[PDB]
RNA sequence: GAAGACAUUGUCAGGUGGGGAGUUUCACAUCUGUUGCAGAUGUCUAAGGGGGGCUCAUGGAGAACAGAAAUCUCCAGUAGAACAAAGGGUAAAAGCCCCCUUGAUUUUGAUUUUUGUGAAUACAAACCAUGAAAGU
RNA sequence: UUGACAUUGUGAAGAGACAUAGAGGGUGUAGAAUAAGUGGGAGCUUCGGCGCCAGUGAAAUACCACUACCUUUAUAGUUUC
RNA sequence: AAGCUCGUAUCAGUUUUAUGAGAUUAGAGGUUCCGGGGUCGAAAUGACCUUGACCUAUUCU
């Protein structure tokens, strides 16, 4: 029971894959090595593309 | 922990009293460890409150301002245990910032003064009449960090003092914050400091000058604005009549005709 | 209730067993509750009453008041009859604590406090404007309510509760709850 | 021999337990912290009615101290002023001042926005305010 | 793993607490003195010692009531260890 | 798809006619009485010394 993220949170004071190590900081510099991905459906085409891969032409004033 | 061994508190604070004496710093390690157990609870006594007043009647800095921020921390219970909080005061504005002009101490402990002298001032209803004076200086916009200061001005204000000492202020302070050419923050500040000045002390600006205030309602800058009307809505429920016909909101007015009779 | 008046009764009576200290036995009310902190500010403040204090009050005032209140049996000052006096604390003090009351005109509550400021104001008697029972930091509480008129002690045990065990008690009588 | 009403054994109740199982993946701004912040105080969240009188912003000329701005007088001035910042509407006013009031009141139904309300809208009876009145 | 109950019987000696009945207390400094505090005030008097009027002190002491804390005395019983 | 009130004349991817809708003070100087140095000062709200920020006159709309 003290062995519980709730427990441990109330004793000291979100994201996934916050743990006794590893905080929110942490979770999402440790992210970066892999999820910079490409998702698509299950035919095949895009729904969200990679990071920096955004594919719009913005208005440049 | 069980019960307060008081053979070892009235021991441990006699050496206190006796470091406070040598006058060098040594009474750091007095103010340093009553601050921490009255913060935990364990020296809830009137004979400890006396070794702090000791402290902010002395004559090092690091000493007097430890307790000051001690009687600081909106103030303590601490002050409730005081033995005369009127002469306290009296005896710290005549000795740090006025008697002699040593210039020890520099703004921001300065600052930190006035805030104690001011909190307990209102708190209690003491009357020193210096204060209102020793402000008048300070109240200048080209001043460094004068919110601070305006802000424990209003803290001073009574319903029992002689109004024309802060008339003295408030001419002052609209010569100098609400006049012409004045910007916007610098005009929202006087009069959002002169409306919690009147909150306390409402007999303390005119009507004359209370409808130049109010001038500034319809104002296009959202900062003057909020202040009038909250001068509008204080002096809207005190006293009525200064304000014109204009400004008495459906109900200030429909008392007056009623009690004009 | 007349369980007031049985108890005063024989306080009367109590008048009349150990008679006279050669004075007038005043009539006091103790209240006693519990329930409130007072180091917290919780304060209350009433002054919806009416005695006999062997009256001894001291009007400050001006020509027009001075000989209005010559008359009244009363102790009357001048302005300087006051501005004369800052030179001595204690001097200033002792009239600070020989009257029951303070009192003055309209025109002297801007100059009093330039004058007797320090005291009259912690002392709680300041003056008051012509042409109390304060919670300050004790649950315990006695006011004077008259003399040797059982009406009197409801009238100010209903305005206390209004506020928020009772006791009455003489100047050396005994204690009746 | 030792030990002894404790240990043990039985049932409950807390703790630990990836060793093992199953499973998922509304606002300007002084007053405390993270960084130039989410939070705490206090501080705005707003005078409508119906009668009268009068014209605003700005510019020009002119008057001791008085000047670019202090108060006074005259001329021009369709609004360039104000009415909760480049826009509609309003000039014997929808604006400023003055007089009187507080219809921002109850009852009965009708319409638009909108099936839920609220909002606005007109409509009749009463108590009322206002002006000389029409009328509101 | 730690606690309670049961198995679980026969004896003894001690410590703490409930609960009542009591008993007394207060040095920051000045002040005759060790001032919880508050409110009534100028003697019941064995003494007129004294209380009032006199300093000094935020607060003034006799006399009598209130209701805060602190520390101790005893065990009808109550229990725990 | 199954039908049921009845068989009017109302209808129409159409037409016609009328009619509405910001930065620059170098040049001058005053202050900071919280930034004070300087020979001096038992002692001083000073001779003056600079860091300054301050109130200023400029330019565009």
């Amino acid at each position: 029971t003290g062995k519980k993220e709730k427990s441990r949170r109330i004793r000291e004071g979100r994201v996934k894959g916050e743990n006794f190590y590893r905080d929110s900081k942490r979770v999402k510099f440790l992210n970066m090595y892999t999820s910079g991905k490409e998702i698509r459906n299950k035919k095949g085409n895009l729904i969200r593309a990679a990071s920096f891969q955004d594919s719009t032409i913005p208005d440049a004033r | 922990t069980n019960g307060k061994n008081q053979k070892l508190n009235k021991s441990t604070q006699a050496v206190c009293f006796n470091l406070l004496d040598q006058p060098d710093s040594q009474g750091i390690w007095a103010t340093k460890l009553t601050r921490e157990l009255w913060r935990r609870g364990i020296w809830d006594d009137s004979r400890t409150v006396e070794i702090m007043t000791q402290a902010a009647l002395h004559q090092d800095v690091k000493i007097v301002m430890s307790g000051v921020m001690f009687f600081l921390d909106l103030n303590f219970s601490a002050i409730h245990l005081l033995r005369d909080p009127q002469g306290f005061a009296e005896k710290l504005f005549k000795e740090h910032l006025s008697g002699k002009t040593k210039n020890k101490f520099d703004m921001e402990q300065k600052i930190s003064l006035m805030q104690l002298l001011s909190r307990l001032i209102g708190t209690h209803k003491l009357i020193v009449l210096g204060i209102y004076t020793f402000f008048l200086k300070y109240l200048t916009p080209k001043q460094r960090d004068v919110t601070r200061i305006m802000s424990a001005c209003a803290q001073a204000c009574h319903d029992l003092v002689p109004p024309e000492v802060i008339n003295v202020m408030v001419r002052k302070i609209a010569d100098e914050f609400v006049s012409d050419g004045v910007a916007n923050e610098v005009a929202a500040a006087g009069i959002n400091t002169i409306r919690e000045i009147c909150s306390r002390a409402p007999l303390a600006i005119d009507e004359i000058l209370l409808q130049d205030l109010v001038e500034y309602k319809g104002s296009k800058a959202k900062g003057v604005n909020m202040a009038a009307k909250s001068l509008i809505a204080l002096y809207r429920d005190v006293a009525p009549e200064m304000l014109k016909k204009k400004d008495r909101g459906k109900n200030a007015a429909m008392e007056v005709q009623e009690a004009k009779k | 209730s007349s369980q007031v008046r049985e108890h005063v009764k024989e306080l009367l009576k109590y008048s009349n067993e150990t008679k006279k200290r050669n004075f007038l036995e005043t009539v006091e009310l103790q209240v006693g509750l519990k329930n409130y902190d007072p180091q917290r500010d919780k304060r209350f403040s009433g002054s919806l009453k009416l005695p006999r204090p062997n009256m001894s009050i001291c009007i400050f005032g001006d020509a027009f008041d001075v000989d209005r209140a010559k008359s009244c049996g009363v102790d009357a000052m001048s302005v300087d009859d006051l501005k004369k006096l800052n030179k001595n604390k204690k001097l200033i003090k002792k009239l600070s604590k020989k009257y029951n009351a303070f009192i003055a005109s309209e025109v002297l509550i801007k100059q009093v406090p330039r004058l007797l400021g320090p005291q009259l104001s912690k002392a709680g008697k300041f003056p008051t404007p012509v042409s109390k029972f304060q919670l300050k930091k004790v649950l315990c509480l006695a006011v004077a309510v008259g003399n040797v008129l059982v009406n009197q002690i409801l009238m100010s045990v209903n305005f206390f509760v209004s506020l928020l065990s009772l006791v009455v008690k003489s100047s050396m009588g005994p204690a009746f709850r």
